[PDB]
């Protein structure tokens, strides 16, 4: 029964669990720990409306 | 006006005629139920060369098929372009030769060749002023080679002043379909020597490196092939069917590039042919045409003319151009390979222009060269010759027909001496 | 001679998809082939073998 | 253009009751004689909505024609085409030549006269025997003689079922194939040679059949046979006639033997298995491991070479294949004839049979070849049939049937000209 | 004036994916190749004419190739956006690939390539009519743009030798490194570099990476921004060519004021202002703080120290809004100071240039559009230092014949591992005797 489930594959490859989105938090981990997606500026919160 | 009369002989005639039909039909416009649907004018003024006018613009070919499977027919009436021919020429035995030059010369000929006589000479009398014949077959074959033959002497014994064009597909060792494809090609050459006028040298081997190197497609079928040689014959005509700066007929091609009688085997040569993966990178130059015609992986035949020497050229081209950048081109390609022209002809290029190009093109041209280096590809079939009748092998099939040994001598006599004279004005 | 130039391949054929010898050149076709709707095969030869 | 068949002995009929089964299925004809132009070259369509097959069969014995009769074919057949004697000729030449031929040939020929009336277009026949009984040996011989003298520069292929070197049924079988070949050689235009070892290597082998009976080689050569008459029944892009072999391959009026080959011989499972190319067939249309004959062309020299291509077959790579194949020094031909290939394509794929072993596959090749390891097959015949003639054996039944010494003799002394013809012109 | 660019390598080609990308951006032509149809190009499109060969109508292909052994990533080129700007035959590709082995790219693979790319090489010349020169792209410490790049820089040079080749290399940083054997690669390419090219420029990795961390604000930058401001480099440098300005300098121009000793041609480079989109909303940008910015180790593209050594010549190029005044102001207040020192050979150490032009980047993002830019190409002896570096880890592996084997097993030998070695001490002391 056990290797027939195969708990491994779904271990290793986690296919259940979704994939890495984090949509609106991946913002707040950046603004929290400075760890952005890799090619990507640092962005302020300039008001570009004024200038 | 000028009239050319259309002769197919054996499958591969049948077939490569069928797309023959095809590309001309399509340059007049004329659709595949027999009325016209182009748009300009200039294309109804020479019509007459190729088409006669039966009943409310059908115009119908001026052209005899000939065979003896109905197979041939068959493919012939499946494809478009299948319903326009004359079903009164549709002239086809029942027997069949089948690789047998003594069948196809002796005994389908003797019962075949009258009927085809009556109907080509209808064709021909029903036409005021004759520019010639032009007959397309085979000469591994055996209805081809030997009909085709049979005919070809017997039309040039009628009308020994009307001109002729014959292409003829010759076989290499490398693309070898039939056994005893050299007992008919040395057989047929040996009559084409004696009887036709000039001969346009065709074969299966540069056809299909043509079509993997500067094609690139991976499934090389007939048709491809078929449409090439349509592409060819339709070049070599474009003179007499539209106007130009300079107008160059088939008479006029023979007498620029028949130095000798005996010396009318030519090569062939067509542009532009690039992969249409490839059509964006090369411009529409006439360099550009010129560096793909003179080139010896563009020849339709088997034959390194870098080996031997140009007797003769020339050089057709089609479309909208500059003559000065034609002549020296010309001549800049005669100067900087000086070695490889002969020494004792001066200006062996003969050129020619007409301002339409093919349907889908801007600008064409089609060369003819008349080289030495076909000695070459006969000494390659004479060794064949040789080593078969040396004891000869196959030989009763041929000898219990109506044949003696001794057409196989004279004929092996005759090839013999061709080759020499090539070889002796190298 | 000058027509030879070549030894025949031993090898296998893939499809189109796969980037293996002449896929770009067949990638052209089948895509044209695509276009006007009709297969690779059946097409006529002028549209096929001339510009 | 139609040509019709005859099938001769025990074996013939058998082979023809596997044959017809295919052409039905080709050509979508229910086994009750009616469809639910292509066939016009073997069922002509009498009356409305009835094709009967341009064939005879024929035996002495009552007892497989009449099985035939009763089969699932009883409908298809004319009544009178199966032709069926009273009483066996029992593996004596002699017996099927003299005695009891000269009744049932004469009704044979006045027969296939009709049928050749009825036909228009003929190409000629095509014989099913073999050599090994009596009955195909004997009035086989008879009747291709009056064949001969009746028409004779009508072709007659030949496919003819020789005795195995060493897996044997019968005893007698030595003289019946000698007094066979003795007329063989100078009436059939072009003969096939069939050997049963080898296709039962070939069912061991490749199909992995182990325990194969008679059904399983009648219905593959079947497959051979269809494989070469498929150019005359439907349209290809390069078709050769039955006229072909006749030039193609007979480079001599006294040799034409030629060994057959086929490819794929491939089971059910191995045909998703295996990614089926022009190349490797071609290539595996010429190791002894699939030749229909029991003999090594290795210790012989080709002369002449045809291969027939079903399916979808384009010209290019069947080229570049026979290149690779002249290319090779493995095999060898004979240096008096450069160009020993002859090619022939159809397009229609071999369909398959329910039941059957063989899979639906893409394409197919059968290769049909001359060589001078038929001239290994007579001598090895020969010295075991000296063998008993030494102390004449057997003898007695054929003396008291009617012949004498004479014709043992002089086809002994045949096929010692055949072994010096043959020595001859392969070196 | 036309110029044909090749690229050779894993990098190089990689550089030109972002290269063409800028030009095609500059000129304002689509990734198809033809023009946009709305705005119509003009009779006289003589700026294209450079890189781009109008052909037939409507379209340009390029004067380029590139070249490489994997075909990985040139297939990749193939089924990209640019499929249809290059078409299959400028594009050439190996089996297999030289494995970061000088002899295996310059023996065993090169020798079937290099023919190939020679005849193409020959024809795409004959297309042009003006040639100025050639420019090479090449990482010195792979394998392919190494072995098979110095055996085609050698074969040009026995095939036209006397035109100018711009040999844009990358090197090895001393302490970023993803190779192992690249010390003794490019080792092996200098032995020809040396006396092969004519100007050739050096770009290090280190330094372009420190580059985007501080001045760009990008934490972690991919290959993509890297090659993306060295398009912007090579695009400053040739816009002279392609664009007409105030002050036009052209390719035979670096080979004559650049290179006073003809085995003495290796060039820093550097760019300024690398500058994001905020940055240059706080700043204020004109032509003196840039002219300090070209000079300061923080925004030089090879990570040595101009401090260290003594310049031999400077040459500045200037795009967008640039006067002569201020410029011949600025380059006076550099003369003057002493922070930096120039050597005394040279008194007249500078060469301008402007161009109106400004530089151009990508729409979507990472640089700001500025009203002017200089890219600076000096000459000092800093590089001479890099040289000594990387022959000392040379000699530390080569001491244990570490490596040896794969080289030989192709069929080289210790003579051309001696003699480079040599060779390059003979080029330190030829940098420390011009020094001094
Ligand atoms: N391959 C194969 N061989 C067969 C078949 N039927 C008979 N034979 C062979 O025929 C050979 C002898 O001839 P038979 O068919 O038995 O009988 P016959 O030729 O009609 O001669 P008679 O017995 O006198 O009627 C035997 O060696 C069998 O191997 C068959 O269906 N397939
Ligand atoms: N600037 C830049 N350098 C790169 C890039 N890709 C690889 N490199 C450099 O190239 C060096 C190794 O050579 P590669 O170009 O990767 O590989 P190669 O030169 O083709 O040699 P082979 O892998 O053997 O074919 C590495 O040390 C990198 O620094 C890139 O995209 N941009
Ligand atoms: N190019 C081309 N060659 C063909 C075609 N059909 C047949 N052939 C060639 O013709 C040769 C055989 O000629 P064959 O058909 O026997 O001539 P026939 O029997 O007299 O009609 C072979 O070598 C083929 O390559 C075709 O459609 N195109
Ligand atoms: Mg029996
Ligand atoms: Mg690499």
């Amino acid at each position: 029964g056990k290797d027939l489930s195969r708990q491994a594959a779904a271990v290793i490859f986690p296919t259940d669990r979704p994939a890495e989105e984090d949509a609106a938090t991946r913002a707040m981990y950046t603004r929290s720990h400075q760890d952005f997606q890799p090619g990507e500026q640092r962005r302020r919160d300039y008001n570009w409306d004024a200038a | 006006m000028r009239e050319i009369v259309h002769i197919q002989g054996g499958q591969c005639g049948n077939q490569i005629g069928a797309k023959f039909w095809e590309v001309v039909s399509d340059e007049h416009g004329i659709d595949p139920t027999g009325t016209y649907h182009g748009d300009s004018d200039l294309q109804l003024e020479r019509i007459n060369v190729y088409f006669n006018e039966a009943t409310g613009g059908r115009y119908v070919p001026r052209a005899i098929l000939m065979d003896l499977e109905p197979g041939t027919m068959d493919s012939v009436r499946s494809g478009p372009y299948g319903q326009i021919f004359r079903p009164d020429n549709f002239v086809f035995g029942q027997t069949g030769a089948g690789n047998n030059w003594a069948k196809g010369h002796y005994t389908e000929g003797a019962e075949l060749i009258d009927s085809v006589l009556d109907v080509v000479r209808k064709e021909a009398e029903s036409c005021d002023c004759l520019q010639g014949f032009q007959v397309c077959h085979s000469l591994g074959g055996g209805t081809g080679s030997g009909m085709g033959t049979l005919l070809i002497s017997k039309i040039r014994e009628e009308y020994p002043d009307r001109m002729m064009l014959t292409f003829s597909v010759v076989p290499s060792p490398k693309v070898s379909d039939t056994v005893v494809e050299p007992y008919n090609a040395t057989l047929s050459v040996h009559q084409l020597v004696e009887n036709a006028d000039e001969c346009m040298v065709l074969d299966n081997e540069a056809l299909y490196d043509i079509c993997f190197r500067t094609l690139k497609l991976t499934t090389p079928t007939f048709g491809d092939l078929n449409h090439l040689i349509s592409a060819v014959m339709s070049g070599i005509t474009c003179c007499l069917r539209f106007p130009g700066q300079l107008n160059a007929d088939l008479r006029k091609l023979a007498v620029n590039l028949i130095p000798f009688p005996r010396l009318h085997f030519f090569m062939v040569g067509f542009t532009p042919l690039t992969s249409r993966g490839s059509q964006q990178y090369r411009a529409l130059t006439v360099p550009e045409l010129t560096q793909q015609m003179w080139d010896a992986k563009n020849m339709m035949c088997a034959a390194d003319p870098r080996h031997g020497r140009y007797l003769t050229a020339s050089a057709l081209f089609r479309g909208r151009m500059s003559t000065k950048e034609v002549d020296e081109q010309m001549l800049n390609v005669q100067n900087k390979n000086s070695s490889y022209f002969v020494e004792w002809i001066p200006n062996n290029v003969k050129s020619s222009v007409c301002d339409i190009p093919p349907k889908g093109l801007k600008m064409s041209a089609t060369f003819i060269g008349n080289s030495t280096a076909i000695q070459e590809m006969f000494k390659r079939v004479s060794e064949q010759f040789t080593a078969m009748f040396r004891r000869k092998a196959f030989l009763h099939w041929y000898t219990g027909e109506g044949m003696d040994e001794m057409e196989f001598t004279e004929a092996e006599s005759n090839m013999n001496d061709l080759v020499s004279e090539y070889q002796q004005y190298q | 001679y000058a027509h030879n130039d070549g030894a025949p391949d031993i090898s296998q054929a893939f499809q189109n998809t796969v980037l293996v010898k002449n896929w770009y050149e067949d990638r052209f076709q089948s895509q044209v082939a695509s276009a006007t709707g009709r297969t690779l095969r059946e097409l006529p030869t002028h549209e096929r073998v001339v510009h | 253009r139609e040509v019709i068949s005859i099938h001769i002995g025990q074996a013939g009929i058998q082979v023809g009751n596997a044959c017809w089964e295919l052409y039905c299925l080709e050509h979508g004809i229910q086994p009750d004689g009616q469809m639910p132009d292509a066939f016009n070259t073997f069922f002509s369509e009498t009356g409305a909505g009835k094709h009967v097959p341009r064939c005879i069969f024929l035996d002495l014995e009552p007892t497989v024609v009449d099985e035939v009769r009763t089969g699932t074919y009883r409908q298809l057949f004319h009544p009178e085409q199966l032709i069926s004697g009273k009483e066996d000729a029992a593996n004596n030449f002699a017996r099927g030549h003299y005695t009891i031929g000269k009744e049932i040939v004469d009704l044979a020929l006045d027969r296939i006269r009709k049928l050749a009336d009825n036909c228009t277009g003929l190409q000629g026949f095509l014989v099913f025997n073999a050599v090994g009984g009596g009955t195909g040996s004997g009035l086989g011989s008879l009747l291709l003689e009056r064949l001969s003298v009746d028409y004779g520069k009508k072709s007659k292929l030949g496919f003819t079922v020789y005795p195995s070197p060493q897996v044997s049924t019968a005893v007698v079988e030595p003289y019946n194939s000698v007094l066979s070949t003795h007329s063989l050689l100078e009436h059939t235009d072009v003969a096939v040679m069939l050997d049963n070892e080898a296709i039962y290597d070939i069912c061991r082998r490749s199909l992995d059949i182990e325990r194969p009976t008679y059904t399983n080689l009648n219905r593959l050569i079947a497959q051979v046979i269809s494989s070469l008459t498929a150019s005359l029944r439907f349209d290809g892009a390069l078709n050769v006639d039955i006229t072909e072999f006749q030039t193609n391959l007979v480079p001599y009026p006294r040799i034409h033997f030629m060994l057959s080959s086929y490819a794929p011989i491939i089971s059910a499972e191995k045909a998703y298995h295996e990614q089926l190319s022009v190349a490797e067939i071609t290539n595996a249309a010429f190791e002894p491991a699939s030749m229909m004959v029991k003999c090594d062309p290795r210790h012989g020299k080709y002369m002449a070479c045809c291969l027939m291509y079903r399916g979808d077959v384009v010209p290019k790579d069947v080229n570049a294949s026979v290149a690779t194949i002249k290319t090779k020094r493995t095999i060898q031909f004979v240096d008096w004839c450069p160009t020993g290939f002859k090619c022939g394509i159809n397009y229609q794929p071999p369909t398959v049979v329910p039941g059957g072993d063989l899979a639906k596959v893409q394409r197919a090749v059968c290769m049909i070849s001359n060589s001078t390891a038929i001239g290994e097959i007579f001598s090895r015949l020969d010295h075991k049939f000296d063998l008993m003639y030494a102390k004449r054996a057997f003898v007695h039944w054929y003396v008291g049937e009617g012949m004498e010494e004479g014709e043992f003799s002089e086809a002994r002394e045949d096929l010692a000209a055949l072994e010096k013809d043959f020595e001859e012109v392969g070196a």
